[PDB]
């Protein structure tokens, strides 16, 4: 699976994740930003809102 | 040689950067301060140390740390504004566009960019200053500044994190052009500084700050101002986000240096990630460290300032777009979306009206709702899409600046509105989002002169009136040319209070730039919540 | 024959009127209380002692004491509202025209006059219902009440001087309207009140009264409620007024006995003359003495009345005009004028807003200066002139209205409504005053179908249109006719609110009759002022 | 002078002032009520707003 990658620092880029997971974690309240992007899915709180989708390809948008 | 200008702090090389047809010359990269990184993060900056030798300025500085925005990855709507260049501590630079030849003494303009004072970079493609420094002969600067916690970290009473730095960055540019400009072609005395959103309130807090006034002859201000609601934070509000900043990194709060010498310790990387649980709230077009009204470089309160007088009274360009709220209520506000029509639902609209407006009680809420809202048809996706493009434009961007416009003209030396409407022909935002914030810089930087860019002829004319205008009044002090031509930009005055669109159509003079709304906003709301 | 009538008080008699091509019978003058003369002045009205013989109803009666209104000596325009009758204590009557021959059971419509409460006389040209009564063929009464201080003087607690006097002298008209309008060919169960201005706010005060909701089946307010802000007063205000009206004629203060007792040994003339005096404030649509909130004829507040449910639930015909609050500006609103077209300047609309809206605070008359305000012309004459128009009408009955509207059809057992919009093309008011209060009457009586009267072809057919809808409504209790015709009035609904105009032009159907307004008038201000 | 007469309870009716003067009183404040005219002109108060007026006719309008 196809996803972007890339943290608060970085410029997303297409990396491929294998049969694994790709995260899209977030600020959940507005400004709703994106704060990184990659293979797995992490755990969050309140705060956080990472968003893990397995296909198809880019689902991390 | 042209390319070879030796400046107060040692001997410096550009090079020769082409421009259309012509050519022109460039010093890309000048030191203006000691690199502030080691113990002089959050530290107000410090001269830079004269060098031996050649410095070479022919290749683009560092851009400072900041957050890199990948909300539409790749999208080159979005993309084209994050930092181009490599970011790192070590950015207070600063580029020079002279024309060649080199002039005897010519107008300066000093850009300020913006970003929220979160993030910005001199290097941008849209900042790229060839060809308005080509086209109306004048020498183009462009500043650096330290942007988020770097730049704004402002823990009051400490020496070592006081607050107003990334202020105190420009303002060090700005020494440094007035002392060395003269060496480039550019006349100290004439210069004047412009810059866009939070660079425009940049511009307006030198315009209010005593230590900044004797460095610039006239200002411009595009899309923002010193008393914008997002633009200052109290000496209080300020030291909450930095203990904030610093339990979210697990610091030791006792005391400010305790705190202030353990965020030093923290890669760059590191206090990026926490930097937006700074923002208190739950919102639209508010940001985490900004300039603090210090009672140093910010003498009193600005409104204060604006009312008794206190600030440098010269000339003023000033102005708006049509939709400055668009784009900001991609990041959150129930129903947008950069991919459709973003109708909004009544029930999202009034959502989003509580997230524009973070400040206001129920009461306040009734008055924004009230005011916004079309009741004959208060479930059109259309009608509550715009009411909240405007309360975003209106409560940010456009009344602010015309309530800034007003109280300095009582004491301004001439004043001058404009309101760019006119949707770029090759924009790849969505329809809907209309002539959104920032985009009227690549008309300023004449970037539709480029035909690689593919913009229309009629484009070309606006960039080229828009670019004569600044370059004009940068001169003048006056953006009609004396004598020549016909079109007469209207002096704004608090009496009559003209001001011109910016688009590919004849000069049309308006008057009284979204009054109704602002008196809503200026006016009667601030009444209101202070009555309750 | 058909001409005589024994009804429960005594035989009557009354005349062939001729109406337009046939006749029709016509009782002028029945009494239906003892003349409130004497002691009798102030106090509750008492049934009329039978009498002996044949009371000749012929001529019409007697009109009530009141003031005359001499603003524009000689304008028809104003002199046909004056009383044409002989004014006098002894007024209590009412009259009936009956189709000819007499029906056996037909549908009864009762028509309460309107007159801010201290004016009013059922014998007016525009009160004539010959026409609607032959028309339809309906049994159409035309009651009498005491207005003024004879009819609303209320010192709370007193026996004498109670308060709603002049809605009692309506009660027993309807109640004598309930007993004998069987013996002229009408049916005492189809009974349906209606009136304007002051009459609606009556017909409204009926169907709030416990006492008087078994003496009507159905209702219509005309431009009217009796939540309108100039139709009640407390038992506190309306005590203050009697005091006042007292010490304007050098009475013995004391106590209610020694009040009482004095003002009533004044002759008539004197109490109309000081009766102004009794408006405390200084503005626009207030009046002197009018009903009071008891806690008996009106058990709580009437808004308590409305959110319960607390009153009698039928079906109504509601509605108002396109221009209601413009009369109101001629007496006093600076800039006003019936003979120019009166063009107000902002100064003067600030002043107009101070005097229409007495109640509200500097925040709320800034609140109301916004909302009526044309921020890009703020001195166009004729915007200033109408948002002052409006202001008028809104606050003082179309807001009223859809307040009341939206409470009774939460309990309501269906509801019409309308928005009369058609300017008479024989008007003697001038242009600037559109459709103004109280000229949608003369489409009710049928007057336009008077040659005579100088009407245009489409406006018989308007009248015809009218009084049918009104009699229908009366008789079915729905406007529409099933099975015939094409055109449907949409029930109103608290939902789509939907209404319809009336004018000469094809039936439209509208929604949300001023809703932006009326959300200010009804919701927001109210919210407003209490939060301050 | 031809000028207008009547009170509170009267219509106005255009009686002949000799070479007196006609009033128009009324309540100074709005409401701006007419409360009478004719021949003459009485004192008044902040309340009452007498407008006397000798020419020309009808001039108590
Ligand atoms: C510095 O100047 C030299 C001289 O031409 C140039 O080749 C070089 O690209 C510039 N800087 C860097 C980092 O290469
Ligand atoms: C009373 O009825 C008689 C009978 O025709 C009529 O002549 C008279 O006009 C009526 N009333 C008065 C006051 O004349
Ligand atoms: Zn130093
Ligand atoms: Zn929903
Ligand atoms: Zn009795
Ligand atoms: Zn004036």
């Amino acid at each position: 699976t196809m996803c972007y990658s890339h943290t608060t620092t970085s410029r997303a880029i297409l990396t491929n994740c294998g049969e694994n997971s790709c995260y899209r974690k977030s600020r959940r309240h507005p400004p709703k930003m994106v704060l990184g992007r990659g293979c797995g899915c992490p755990p969050g709180d309140d705060n956080l809102e990472v968003k893990c989708c397995t296909s198809p390809d880019k689902c991390n948008y | 040689s042209e390319l070879l200008v030796n400046t107060k702090s040692g001997k410096v090389m550009g090079t020769r950067v082409p421009v259309l047809s012509s050519h022109i010359s460039a010093f890309l990269g000048i030191p203006f301060a000691e690199p502030p990184v080691g113990n002089m993060r959050f530290r107000r900056p410090e001269p830079k140390k004269p060098w031996s030798g050649v410095w070479n300025a022919s290749t683009y500085p560092n851009n400072c740390q900041q957050y890199v925005d990948e909300q539409f990855p790749g999208f080159s709507g979005s993309e084209m504004w994050n930092p181009n260049r490599e970011m790192s501590e070590d950015c207070l630079y600063l580029n020079i566009w002279v024309p060649s030849p080199r002039p005897k003494s010519t107008t300066v303009m000093v850009w300020i960019y913006g970003g929220g004072f979160y993030s910005g970079s001199s290097t941008l493609d849209v900042y790229n200053g060839k060809y308005l420094a080509y086209t109306e002969e004048v020498v183009l600067v462009s500043l650096s500044y330290r942007v988020g916690a770097f730049g704004f970290l402002a823990l009051h009473g400490s020496q070592e994190a006081p607050g107003n730095v990334g202020l105190l960055d420009q303002r060090m540019a700005l020494q440094w052009v007035h002392d060395n400009i003269q060496f480039f072609g550019g006349d100290p005395k004439t210069v004047t500084i412009f810059g866009e959103s939070a660079g425009g309130a940049s511009v307006g807090m030198h315009i209010l700050s005593p230590g900044s006034r004797d460095l610039f002859r006239r200002a411009i201000l595009q899309s923002g101002s010193p008393n914008c609601p997002w633009a200052s934070v109290s000496v209080a509000e300020g030291r909450r986000r930095a203990v904030e900043l610093g339990r979210n990194l697990n610091c030791n709060l006792n005391s400010d240096e305790e705190l202030i010498h353990c965020l030093r310790e923290k890669k760059p990387q590191e206090l990026i990630d926490v930097e937006w649980n700074v923002l208190p709230f739950d919102s639209i077009f508010r940001f985490s460290f900004v300039p603090v009204i210090d009672g140093e470089f910010f003498p009193t309160s600005l409104e204060s300032m604006l009312n008794s007088g206190n600030f440098k009274k010269t000339q003023i360009l000033l102005g708006v777009n049509k939709d400055e709220g668009s784009f900001f209520l991609l990041y959150g506000a129930p129903g947008f979306s950069k991919d459709s029509e973003s109708k909004i639902s009544r029930e999202d609209f009034m959502s989003g009206v509580k997230l524009s407006v973070p400040h206001a009680n129920d009461l306040g809420l009734d008055a924004v709702t009230l005011q916004y809202t079309d009741w004959m048809d208060d479930n059109n996706g259309i009608k509550n899409r715009d009411g909240l493009d405007d309360i975003v434009g209106d409560h940010n961007v456009i009344c602010p600046l015309m309530h800034f416009v007003n109280k300095y003209t009582k004491f301004g030396n001439g004043t001058y509105l404009y309101f760019f409407n006119h949707r770029a022909s090759n924009l790849v935002w969505p329809e809907w989002m209309g002539v959104i914030h920032g985009y009227e810089i690549e008309f300023v930087f004449g970037l539709p002169l480029v035909k690689e860019l593919n913009y229309t002829a009629e484009e070309e004319a606006l960039s080229r009136r828009i670019m004569h205008y600044w370059a004009t009044f940068a001169k003048t002090g006056n953006p009609n040319e004396p004598h020549s031509q016909e079109s007469k930009w209207p002096l704004f005055t608090t009496k009559e209070q003209k001001f011109i669109d910016l688009n590919t159509e004849p000069m049309k003079v308006h008057q009284r730039l979204r009054v109704q709304m602002c008196v809503f906003w200026n006016q009667f709301l601030p009444k209101l919540l202070n009555a309750t």
